[PDB]
RNA sequence: AUAAACAUACUUUGAAUCGGCCAAGUCUGGUAAGCAGGACUGGCGAUGCGGGAUGAACCGAACGUCGAGAUAAAGUGCCAAA
RNA sequence: UGUCGGCUCUUCCUAUCCAUUUCAAGCAGAAUUGAAAAAAGGUAUGAUUGUUCACCAUUUAAUAGGGAACGUGAGCUGGGU
RNA sequence: AAUGGCUGAAAGCCUCUCAAGCCAGAAUUUCGUCUAGAUGAAUACUUUGUCUUUUUCUUGUUACUUUAGUACAAUUGAAAAUUAUAUACGUUGUAUUUAUUAUCUCGUGUAUUACUCUAUCAAAAGGGUAGUGAAUACUGAGUUAACAAAAUUUAAAGCAUAA
């Protein structure tokens, strides 16, 4: 109907050359080129929305997402830290994320 | 050290017409056209009207100028100016290089084709070998005297090239080139007019 | 870099306690001005921080920071084969803002690290007096120059995209 | 949201390695990309030392099975894929996904001809590039190392030339007929309130 | 031949920092790399300064008369008595800088009013051309 | 160390690897280059060997000390009747190599050809290009036969003619035929395509395709011989009679 | 001057060990050795962790199980966080 | 970890013996000598010795020097040790 | 390639270039040619025309049989070249994902289209002509929403006939 969100990508996780934290995850803002604009988005709703094939004996929804919060800028580049529910799946690396309007301070 | 600014200029005589299209300078003369191309990518080529003369009057030239520039790249600005001169002179006077054929015994004959667009030597050294050397577009080759012809053209960079095939076709191997004193040599390179 | 203006007193038996020593040192701060001061007295006046006291250490701002100027540096530096005395020239509108061109070209046309230049004295010289050849094209009044193959200029690292639209151009400014 | 568009780079007037770092980087973050006349892009170096650096890289080779050896690809088109696949995650399911999304023509084909192209300006050779430094197109490099389809490029290149030429000039006329005829619209009357609107923000 | 030369009296147009879009005098060159930018701190509120030739642009106007270290007094009487400031918003890229001062204070109301008014005169122009 | 003694390497790596083909008629790898300033003419033929002869033939070479009675030479017949050109295919040059745009065909194919289309024929049906033919004169077939046309003349650089043999002519046991395409080299390609349209249903005799004295290239399979050991395959040295375990392989 | 009460002084009984190896603003024999042998200290052995692509010794720093931050050596075109 | 040489076979290095292209000479010609590009192709037959090595007799455009666990023993031989 | 040269500055002369630009030059390199060969293309016939998964027949494959589920024509995405760019201007300052004013009905014709479809000429075309519908502008008027719901993306079973 409308679009209430700007579209993120799931880079990846808080790392190291050779270790991983899949406890906080990293998100590129589509629109954001530098971390003097992340100051907007800090705290802002986040969500995995994702689509899994169910069964039609399956009352599971077809539609699910996981929920989580921007929480903190990452480098000079308008890279955030987002900690979600429960970490997100590595197979959703690269994908697009929901970055909502809201919890608004305007 | 970088020169802040290094520039040159050709004066354009009366009967020569230049135009330029990027680096493309185009010159027409009495006796034709000359188009060369210089793709150096820091110089730039414009025609103004310049006080040459320490008191003469204004005149057309074509102004090469080269902006903040090491002494490696400077040093292009007096080599297309002086391209560009040799390009005014070829179309107006052109170049005609004379060379005189030298043998020691065995005589040497040039066979020239009818449009005069290729040569011949034949028994250069007793040699069964017979050279060809074919010529670039717009040099002519004529016959003066006796064992001696010279090239015609418009382009100097043409007529000089094509002299030099002449030579090198006709050179000696295997013996001492201090005793065997053969081949054609240029004798000198003039203008015609 | 900054520059101070540092005196010390020295009492002993060997140096009478009425003389003063006064500097110019320039330094990124003032702990570093001190310690080059030291080094001067120590190597010069066998005068040693144990025997002796600090009384002044205060910064010296430039006067007119908008005046270009034309600085002469007299300083002495240390390579492979032994030490030499050099006389660079720099425009620039500061004496601290002259010292920072310094060290920089020294350490690149050179590679003398800074741990190796000792800064004799620095002035400033007329406009005709400036005998670089790169320098002495600028000193002039009509100094006339287009500055071609200008890539073009981003306002901020907000619209710094990673991939552009459309064909890419440089200026000619 | 799905990214199912697809970033067309023009790869003419660009620097190989620098648009394999930048595409190799983006690839990693699920965009899908196709570049374009790869064989336009520019390597540093005359062509005499590009053939040096060739004929070092036509060295390694498996010496007990040369088939079982590198396998030096002479096509422009994989010339980048080379570089590209240099630059991504070797072994593994990430970066096998993220070079399924790349592809290079050595023109621009049929279906992204008519497509919106793109560049990338960290890759410009006019921008990382002393113009005095001479630099060599892959296409001109490929033929000196056995690439035998490089007068078969020039020739359909040539007539996507003169194919956009024709739609440029019958689009430019209906351009400006729209243009002026929203002058018209503009300057009347009927329009006054609405044209106010875009003059208080400057539209107009 | 060029055009626009980076002279003195040369009108920039500062491109980055805090004053962007502002212009800008020079009144000395100190190098090829560096100039002195004075333009008049009571015009135009750019201070006497040295800038990087990498965050300027070349403007087609140069200022009359005016010198190599031109004081903040005389230079403002040059400035004004050429008329700057309003051969500068008549030139395109002044209208530019223009049309994103009135762009930015665009509320969502604005921005919703003006896409569906340009909308349907775009389509209106579309029609009439045959 | 060092090999005591030099000696060439035994069998040509020009012809690795050594793998036995699966066809025994043999398509040559490429046709002599195309000049656009002549009539067009087919390059190729295909022919049956059928064995080996000798002749006496008079030397007309001047400056040789040859006999002047004649030299005995061997020979080789390679009985080759007539062939039945049965369509023609145009390729274009792209970037991948030149690409069959479209194939035109006849509207009478011989049994021969059928036969090439199966692999159990008297078990087939037999109907190979029945719906071709059946309706090779309606209106509809008409003009998408003359769009073909037009397209190789439009979007094509090569043109080759598809001409299979008759084999009820030779004395082999083979029934189908065998399928070869000859190009047409010469003049442009609207030329070229009005000359293979004249060649469809026809006879190409040999005469027609090669000259008198002409020499040409001959790409054929050679005869099989089965597993063979290093001394057959690539000539090594046989090794000493004292050997233990074999004489005949490489050390 | 500074530190020191889970400080200080120990007594008894006993285990394993005395093949060592490395570094160096060190030395001796040797042309020299990833050679042989020494003075002082620190390590490896007995030791994982972050960095040097990989490595017994190099640089940072020594380890109960976790969360959040500021760091160290060292780095910020892609593989690779910047 | 089967320890010499020879036999068979492949490959690699260039610090090139020949063939190809050049420059120099106290290169008149012929025969030569020094040097550069170049390792894609060739570089032998025998008497004596287990020999590597060596020395002789020929032939050749040349009869170059080396590595690959001092290449190669479920590949041979067993002459030496 | 080694080397011999041409024009030619740097450095007013000279210079084969530790300069731009060219020529001649090897048992050299690359095309051409020979061998093996990946993804492929064309044609002939059998089919299918929204689509799959799991069973199941066959030496095997395709088409095929049954029970269900799902979508239903209509705004997508192109200047080229150069960058010391004929002049002028510097047209400044957010690429893709991501630019439609909720819903249905009612009203008048015109105009427009890289829109859908039909017929036709062509065609390895964001093609031409004629007609048709769609959307939009001139440019409306009215209905309804309150709690619930606004998703396919493919799951299960068989072998009669044909190639």
């Amino acid at each position: 109907k409308c679009r209430l969100h700007v579209n993120a990508v799931f880079m990846g996780f808080q790392r190291a050359q050779r270790n991983q934290y899949p406890n906080v995850a990293l998100l590129q803002i589509s629109g954001v080129n530098t971390k003097e604009d992340t100051p907007f988005y800090i705290g802002k709703r986040v969500a995995y929305v994702y689509k899994v094939n169910v069964k039609k004996g399956s009352n599971k929804p077809a539609i699910r997402a996981i929920f989580g919060k921007i929480v903190a800028p990452h480098g000079n580049h308008g890279v955030v830290k987002a900690r979600f529910l429960h970490n997100l799946p590595p197979k959703a690396m690269g994908q697009n994320l929901k970055v909502f309007l809201y919890p608004s301070n305007i | 050290p970088r020169l802040l600014k290094k520039t040159e200029h050709v004066v354009i005589p009366e009967g020569v017409n230049i135009e330029i299209n990027r680096k493309n300078i185009k010159v027409t003369g009495p006796r034709g056209s000359l188009t060369r191309e210089f793709q150096h990518p820091k110089v730039d080529i414009y025609a103004s009207k310049l006080v040459v003369k320490k008191e003469g009057p204004k005149e057309n030239v074509v102004v090469i100028d080269m902006w903040y520039g090491n002494r490696r790249d400077s040093a292009v600005v007096r080599t297309i100016a002086s391209h560009i001169k040799n390009m005014i002179t070829g179309v107006t006077k052109g170049y005609q290089y004379k060379m005189r054929v030298v043998y020691a015994h065995f005589p040497v004959t040039l066979v020239i084709a009818d449009d005069g667009k290729s040569i011949q030597v034949q028994n250069f050294l007793g040699e069964k070998r017979t050279r060809h050397i074919e010529m670039y577009d717009g040099v002519v080759v004529k016959k003066l005297g006796k064992d001696e012809i010279c090239l015609e053209g418009n382009d100097v960079e043409k007529v000089s090239q094509s002299a030099a095939n002449i030579h090198a076709a006709n050179l000696v191997r295997n013996k001492d080139i201090r005793q065997f004193l053969d081949g054609v040599y240029v004798s000198e390179k003039c203008l015609i007019e | 870099m900054k520059e101070y203006y540092i005196t010390a007193r020295c009492t002993d038996k060997a140096h009478n306690p009425n003389e003063i020593f006064r500097s110019r040192v320039f330094a990124p701060n003032y702990v570093v001005a001190k310690s080059k001061f030291w080094m001067m007295l120590k190597k010069q006046h066998k005068v040693k921080k144990i025997n002796a006291e600090l009384l002044q250490c205060q910064p010296i701002f430039e006067k007119n920071p908008t005046v270009v100027k034309n600085y002469q540096i007299f300083l002495r530096y240390v390579s492979a084969g032994g030490i030499h005395n050099i006389t660079k020239q720099y425009r620039d509108v500061t004496r601290v803002g002259a010292v920072r061109q310094m060290y920089n070209d020294l350490a690149s046309q050179y590679r003398t690290r800074q741990d190796k230049i000792q800064l004799i004295s620095i002035t400033t010289v007329g406009d005709k007096a400036v005998k670089n050849p790169v320098l002495h094209q600028f000193v002039g009044h009509h100094v006339k120059f287009p500055m071609v193959h200008c890539k073009p200029v981003i306002a901020s690292k907000r619209f710094n995209l990673p991939i552009k639209a459309g064909k890419l151009t440089t200026k000619l400014c | 949201s799905t990214n199912n568009k697809v970033t067309v780079i023009d790869c003419h007037g660009h620097v190989l390695g620098r648009v394999a770092s930048v595409v190799a980087k983006h690839l990693l973050l699920g965009q899908k990309f196709v570049l374009v006349r790869c064989e336009d892009l520019q390597v540093c170096g005359t062509l005499k030392m590009r053939l040096v650096q060739w004929e070092l890289y036509q060295r390694k080779r498996v010496n007990t099975n040369p088939t079982r050896g590198a396998f030096h690809h002479r096509s422009p088109a994989d010339m980048v894929r080379k570089a590209v696949r240099g630059m991504l995650p070797k072994n593994n399911y990430r970066g096998k996904l993220a070079l399924k999304n790349l592809k290079c023509f050595e023109g621009c084909p049929a279906p992204y001809d008519k497509m919106k192209k793109s560049s990338i300006p960290e890759a410009a050779a006019i921008y990382s590039f002393n113009p005095t430094r001479k630099r060599t197109l892959l296409g001109e490099l490929g033929t000196a190392v056995g690439w035998k389809y490089a007068d078969v490029v020039a020739k359909n290149e040539a007539e996507r030339k003169e194919r956009a030429a024709k739609w440029y000039a019958a689009k430019q006329l209906k351009q400006k007929a729209v243009a002026e005829a929203k002058e018209k619209i503009l300057a009347d009357e009927k329009y006054k309130a609405k044209v106010a609107i875009l003059k208080k923000f400057g539209y107009a | 031949v060029f055009s626009r030369f980076v002279e003195v009296g040369r009108v920039v147009l500062m491109k980055t920092g805090p004053f962007a879009s502002k212009l800008a005098v020079i009144v000395e060159i100190l190098d090829h790399n560096r100039v002195l930018v004075d333009g008049p701190q009571a015009i135009t509120g750019v201070p006497r300064q040295v800038v990087n030739l990498n965050t300027i642009s070349l403007t087609s106007f140069v200022v009359n008369k005016v010198t190599r270290g031109m004081t903040h007094k005389k230079l403002c009487l040059r400035f004004t008595q050429d008329a700057i400031i309003k051969r500068f918003n008549k030139t395109a890229t002044g209208k530019a800088i223009e049309k994103r001062i009135l762009r930015e204070k665009m509320t969502d109301f604005d921005k919703f009013q003006v896409s569906i008014i340009n909308r349907k005169i775009n389509a209106a122009a579309k029609i009439a051309v045959a | 160390s060092h090999r005591k003694f030099e000696a060439p390497r035994h069998g040509s790596l020009a012809f690795h690897p050594r793998k036995r083909v699966h066809k025994v008629r043999a398509t040559v790898s490429a046709f002599p280059k195309d000049n656009a300033a002549e009539k067009p003419h087919l390059t190729g033929f295909l022919g049956f060997k059928a064995g080996m002869t000798h002749v006496i033939r008079e030397v007309k070479r001047t400056n040789t000390k040859l006999p002047k009675d004649g030299v005995l030479e061997p020979v080789t017949i390679i009985e080759t009747p007539p062939m039945v050109v049965a369509g023609f295919v145009g390729y274009k040059k792209t970037t991948t190599g030149l690409k069959p745009i479209t194939a035109v065909f006849a509207e009478h194919i011989a049994d021969e050809f059928k036969r090439r289309y199966t692999k159990k024929w008297y078990k087939n049906t037999k109907n190979q290009f029945a719906v071709h033919t059946e309706k090779y004169n309606d209106v509809k077939a008409k003009s998408k036969r003359e769009r073909q046309i037009r397209l190789i003349k439009n979007r094509c650089d090569v043109v080759r003619v598809i001409a299979h043999t008759q084999m009820a002519l030779v004395p082999l046991k083979q029934k189908k035929a065998e399928v070869m395409e000859i190009q047409i080299n010469g003049g442009s390609i609207a030329e070229k395509v009005d000359f293979a349209v004249s060649l469809l249903e026809k006879q190409i005799s040999v005469n027609s395709v090669f000259g008198t004295d002409e020499c040409i290239d001959v790409c054929s399979v050679t005869k099989g011989h089965g597993y063979n050991g290093v001394i057959k395959r690539f000539g090594v040295r046989h090794l000493p009679r004292k050997t233990h375990r074999g004489l005949r392989k490489v050390a």
